């Protein structure tokens, strides 16, 4: 949590979900004429990876930022 | 003197003025127009779980 430096910030965006034995956590990430769109769903995890039956992901977050994305990284701890 | 650029974008944006709200009517023939959704029609209440 210590992160390092940026500047001219543009959008923020804090808290609509608040947070987002295991849980899968799935996410889509896409960009379509400016507004990024997030989609997610917690599956509950009983031992067995990728529990099976259909499972739909709802809209998260529509973000109407403009932004040109083209790579994106993974930011683990 | 304040001076108001209003530049304007290809970027979506979402600046814009209030927009008023009156009051809601049922069971009668409206028109009306629920956040850009817009029609003529008989508003009751639903049965439907969105």
């Amino acid at each position: 949590g210590v992160y390092s430096s940026a500047n001219n910030c543009t959008f923020e965006y804090v808290s609509q979900p608040f947070l987002m034995f295991k849980n899968l956590r799935e996410f889509v990430f896409k960009n379509i004429d400016g507004y990024f769109k997030i989609y997610s769903k917690h599956t509950p995890i009983i031992g067995r990876d990728f529990p099976q039956g259909f499972s739909a992901l709802e809209p998260l977050v529509d973000l109407p930022i403009g932004i040109n994305i083209t790579r994106f990284q993974t930011l683990l701890a | 003197v304040v001076v108001l650029s209003f530049e304007l974008l290809h970027a979506p944006a979402t600046v814009c003025g209030p927009k008023k709200s009156t009051n809601l009517v049922k069971n009668k023939c409206v028109n009306f127009n629920f956040n850009g959704l817009t029609g003529t029609g008989v508003l009751t209440k639903s049965n439907k779980k969105f």
